[PDB]
RNA sequence: CCUUCUCAAACAUUCUGUUUGGUAGUGAGUGAUACUCUUUGGAGUUAACUUGAAAUUGCCUUAAA
């Protein structure tokens, strides 16, 4: 059996979650959509996961878009067996729009003593 | 010692080894006399083989005494002594010295799109390239080597001789 | 003046210690700083004046070494109009325009291969600002793969003499360096073969003086790739 | 027989560029667009010189 | 009943991949008679008063297209389904598969020829291209050559 | 009546091309068959029976 | 149903438009503060200032089907130029100057002429008022004499003078004019219209170009084209 | 199926030298020792290298009909 989760790697650049939800909503009532975004930067990894409320539609969508040649690169859409849910995919964001002399002297002395190790 | 070198990067390895000196007498032995004629034009050491004029060959060798030679012509005429193409005899070379092979004694060592563009653009360097490639192929097939026979695919041999499509 | 005694000691101690390719040969100087450019990451390549034309030995070693680098000059549409090189002791390798880089290199593999070919990345100041959107991360992920800025325009028009004199000066004076938003900065120098001790001390003196003048540097250490951090100057008085 | 006007001008340009160095003319992609061999080059250049000294 | 060797056509490339292939081929349309004539006239006028990179164009003629095939010079082969003499194209997919060259089938010989000026072209091929050719070849493979590799079966 | 075919031959791929025809110079030369037409047009222009393209635009009265 | 390519293209275009708008707004905010210390430029220029000048603006179609963005959509709603091929006269000012860049990609601006303004006013005009859905044209000056004329704008010639001379009643008349819906260029389809549209589209790229630079000079073209 | 910020200012003017500003990037993944800060939370920085736009889970409609 195939689970409702759909694995699609090789996603086009800029193919955010909103576009995936909008396009897959045509096929029916999709459950959830998530994308693997890097913590350091919001740029995605070009691979994400999404789930459908119906397992039949889940594989129907993969069959229809199995090797569809979208702009940039084709979609590597695959369907996993029962289980393998969409657990844990966070929507990382960049950010909101926008005494000492003693330690330094000690470190300098330590470096001056250590340089003799050469 | 012998050096393991894949045919896909044989040209790159040879170019690096040549660039490692730029002057010292890096003696190299080639199985095919036609191949050296094609390799001489790839420097864009001097040509020294038996197929060319004997007088000019001798004069060039005398000048160099102050290379690019085949197995047969190197015998008796004489930093690194190397053999790239398969030897004319498996043991005549063993009798500094280093070897290159990858179909299968002392030790072993450890560790270019312009040519591809030009091969299809220059007619003469294309005819010479294919001539050398298939002369090396004939030498490899005609040689009764102990453990080397017709098995290796030419898909990498063509690349080794700068050729893209299989001739 | 910077302490020349420490430099004289280092030019012998470090040479003995080092005497793998970049670790043994690649000379560099590291300058400690107290933050930079606030909350911004402008990719401006700062230039430092060098008393010696270290580019000539750099290309001499590269010519005699396996790694042969190429100089790429990014130009504009008007610049297409061998005159761009006939007036240059120094020879430019390749000249390309931004028109091609934005489309003919859509394949990231080809873009990476093209970038790795060159090391002295030169570009017109007018088009330098638009480069990062084209060459991608890999070019800006290494100091030697990012575009350097050279002034070629004169009276808002192309000038062959302006390009020639500026490129000659850069080849016999300027040295690039990045501007990270951090407390550490690196300025590559050259190879172990570069000049002799006293000449090397003179070479480092101007670099250190310019670094001190340009900004309130914190400390500078004489260094070599993965070598011990030999102290040079202690500029804690600013703190 | 003689060389054509355009052919004569091309041969004169090649001779000025290289003189009698047919080997250099062979690799002269700027003028040797057809990749003339070392023999044809000299065969045409001798006839060109016959009328030019 | 059609034999297994026949009916390999009619089952052809999908809509999106076919459109992408047509768009890619349109980028290398051969110079037409009028354009070639005007270019030659301009060249003559320039030379008559006061040396170019090798051109690129799609291959369409059956004889020379097959000549490029077998020599491994054909990077991609596109074949029409509605060709009247089927025997002209029955062996072409087999030859392409034997030589290890990507191949594809399309519906409508006239649409095949519309991208090469001629009224009809039966088959078409490409010799040189920029980088989308590899992606198109992979898509064609995964959608026709590997998904329908069982063409030898059925009747 | 209804049996599948056998791909006994369409399972291995040839390496070397079936023929070793020598490479003709024309493939490496700029279309001498086209230089012929260029020179024919040059001759026609010299004879004056063919109008230069510029005069075509200059005479669109 | 809609194919995937359209959604991806719309998203890519929207991202670029939003980035350009944000960059332009951020640069203009710093320019207004007069700091002008770490920005590309502080001055303004036009090539082919914020001084007063009456200009004509035409709403052009394109770029690609970008979802209505808040800033540009609101700016257009202020001028009520949502419909394509619609134009209206606006008084150029330093405060209004950044609006050009804000809505530059969607509109084309230039300096009109007295003859062009007179012809446009006398050939087209709307008065959407007394149910009051009627699009009555400026048939007679009686409406101008009654509803207008409080400030002395009694006839169409007075409106022309106010528009060209930037009179006090310029705001009142401009709102009353219900800016004109200019006819589209080709205005057809079929055998000849397809080729005519294709031929005309080439000039659009060479005329309606956006450099997307934050300090890009104001795009200006002669209104004599139409 | 879509094209990326291809110069803004001052001295001086020698067919233009000097000075400043303007460059927020595809990710995946390896990695040779140091900088501080920041007050236990880890935050940014210093060489070099692989990549098929490869990849499995970090809390306004005449681009219409």
């Amino acid at each position: 059996e195939y689970s409702g989760i759909i694995y699609v790697s090789r996603l086009p650049h800029g193919f955010h979650e909103k576009e995936l939800s909008k396009y897959f909503a045509q096929f029916g009532d999709l459950k959830e959509v998530r994308l693997a975004r890097n913590k350091k930067t919001g740029n995605s990894r070009h691979y994400g996961f999404l789930e459908f409320v119906n397992k039949e539609d889940a594989m129907i969508a993969q069959e229809s878009m199995n090797n569809y040649l979208l702009m940039g690169h084709l979609l590597q859409v695959r369907v996993l067996p029962k289980g393998a849910k969409i657990e844990k995919l966070y929507k990382y964001k960049k950010r909101v729009l926008v005494q000492l002399k003693d330690n330094m002297k000690q470190k300098h002395e330590e470096r001056i003593k250590k340089l003799a190790k050469s | 010692g012998y050096v393991v070198c894949d045919s896909d990067k044989r040209f790159l390895l040879l170019f690096s080894f040549l660039k490692r000196n730029q002057k010292k007498k890096i003696i190299v032995f080639l199985s095919s006399c036609n191949s050296v004629k094609y390799y001489a034009e790839l420097l864009n050491v001097l040509e020294l083989h038996g197929k060319q004029k004997q007088q000019k060959r001798t004069n060039t060798f005398f000048e160099f005494c102050n290379l690019i030679c085949t197995d047969v012509a190197a015998r008796g005429l004489d930093d690194w002594i190397i053999q790239f193409d398969p030897p004319d005899d498996p043991r005549d070379y063993i009798h500094k010295s280093l070897m290159f092979l990858t179909p299968n004694p002392l030790n072993e060592y450890e560790f270019q799109s312009q040519l591809e563009k030009l091969i299809k653009s220059n007619y003469y360097l294309h005819q010479t390239a294919k001539d050398g490639y298939r002369s090396y192929l004939q030498a490899y097939a005609s040689h009764s080597l102990k453990t080397v026979y017709q098995i290796d695919k030419l898909d990498l041999a063509k690349v080794a001789k700068s050729y893209g499509f299989p001739v | 003046a910077i302490p020349r005694e420490r430099v004289i000691k280092a030019v012998n101690e470090l040479i003995k210690f080092t005497s793998e390719e970049l670790k043994k040969d690649l000379q560099l100087i590291v300058v400690n700083n107290k933050s930079f450019t606030g909350t911004s990451k402008s990719f401006k390549l700062k230039l430092l004046n060098v008393k010696h034309s270290f580019y000539k030995p750099w290309k001499e070693a590269s010519a005699t070494a396996v790694k042969d680098f190429k100089v790429l000059l990014i130009l504009k549409d008007s610049d297409i109009k061998d005159d761009l090189f006939d007036q240059l002791g120094i020879k430019v390798d390749e000249i390309i325009c931004g028109k091609d880089l934005k489309t003919v290199y859509k394949a990231y593999e080809a873009r990476n291969a093209f970038i790795s070919q060159f090391s002295l990345i030169l570009a017109d100041d007018s088009i330098v600002t638009s480069l990062p959107k084209l060459m991608g991360g890999k070019a800006y992920n290494k100091v030697e793969t990012t575009p350097i800025s050279i002034r070629t325009h004169a009276n808002k028009e192309f000038s062959l003499t302006t390009l020639t004199n500026n490129i000659k000066k850069v080849y016999m004076n300027q040295l690039p360096v990045k501007l990270p938003r951090g407390t550490t900065l690196n300025v590559h120098l050259g190879n172990l073969e570069w000049l002799r001790p006293e000449e090397f001390v003179d070479n480092v003196e101007l670099i250190s003086e310019q670094l001190i003048k340009a900004y309130q540097i914190r400390s500078i250490f004489i260094k070599t790739n993965r070598s011990p951090v030999l102290p040079l100057y202690y500029n804690q008085d600013v703190l | 027989r003689s060389q054509s006007e355009r052919e004569e001008e091309w041969l004169e340009k090649l001779y000025k560029k290289h003189g009698d160095d047919y080997k250099k003319m062979f690799f002269d992609k700027k003028l040797n667009i057809y990749q003339q061999s070392e023999g044809d080059l000299k065969r045409r250049l001798l006839r060109w010189k016959k009328r030019n000294g | 009943k059609v034999p297994p060797t026949i009916a390999q056509f009619q089952y052809t490339l999908d809509r999106n991949t076919a459109a992408e292939t047509f768009k890619l081929f349109n980028k290398y349309r051969p110079e037409t008679a009028a354009e070639k004539k005007e270019r030659l006239t301009k060249e003559a006028a320039a030379v008559a008063e006061g040396a170019s990179p090798k051109p690129y164009a799609v291959k369409y003629g059956l004889n020379h297209v097959v000549a490029l095939i077998e020599n491994k010079k054909a990077k991609l082969v596109l074949i029409a389904n509605d060709v009247d003499p089927i025997e002209l194209v029955v062996f072409l997919p087999a030859l392409c598969k034997k030589m290890g060259v990507p191949y594809a089938i399309v519906k409508g010989k006239a649409r095949l020829g519309t991208l090469v000026n001629q009224k009809t072209s039966a088959v078409a091929a490409l010799t040189e291209v920029e980088a989308a050719l590899a992606k198109l070849v992979s898509t064609i493979d995964a959608n026709f050559a590997d998904k329908y590799d069982e063409v030898k079966k059925h009747w | 009546p209804y049996e599948p075919l056998i791909d006994w031959f369409t399972r291995h791929e040839e390496v070397m091309p079936l023929t070793a025809v020598p490479e003709p110079k024309r493939r490496f030369v700029p279309s001498k068959n086209e230089a012929k037409r260029v020179m024919k047009i040059v001759r026609a222009i010299r004879e004056g029976r063919i109008i230069p393209p510029k005069k075509l635009k200059e005479m669109k009265e | 149903f809609v194919r995937a390519e359209s959604i991806v293209a719309k998203t890519l275009a929207t991202s670029r438009e939003k980035e350009r708008i944000k960059r332009v707004s951020i640069l203009e905010d710093k320019k207004a503060k007069n700091e002008t210390q770490h920005i590309a430029s502080g001055k303004d220029f036009i090539l082919k200032d914020g001084k007063p000048a009456l200009l004509f603006i035409v709403r052009v179609r394109g770029p690609l089907a970008v979802n209505i963005p808040n800033k540009a959509f609101k700016i257009l709603s202020l001028l009520r130029l949502v419909e394509t091929n619609t134009g209206v006269f606006v008084k150029l000012t330093k405060n209004v100057y950044p609006l050009l860049k804000v809505i530059a990609p969607y509109v084309v601006i230039g300096k009109p002429s007295l003859s062009s303004i007179r012809s446009l006013i006398q050939k087209r005009g709307r008065i959407i008022y007394k149910a009051e859905p009627h699009e009555i044209v400026l048939n007679d000056n009686n409406i101008v004499e009654e509803q207008l004329g409080d400030h002395g704008i009694i006839c169409v010639e007075d409106i022309i003078h106010e528009i060209a001379t930037m009179g006090e009643s310029f705001s009142v008349c401009n709102f009353f004019l219900q800016p004109f819906k200019l006819n589209r260029e080709v205005s057809g389809f079929g055998s000849l219209n397809r080729l005519r549209k294709i031929k005309q589209r080439e000039a659009e790229s060479r005329t309606r170009q956006f450099s997307n630079a934050a300090t890009a000079p104001v795009i200006e073209v002669d209104i004599d084209s139409l």
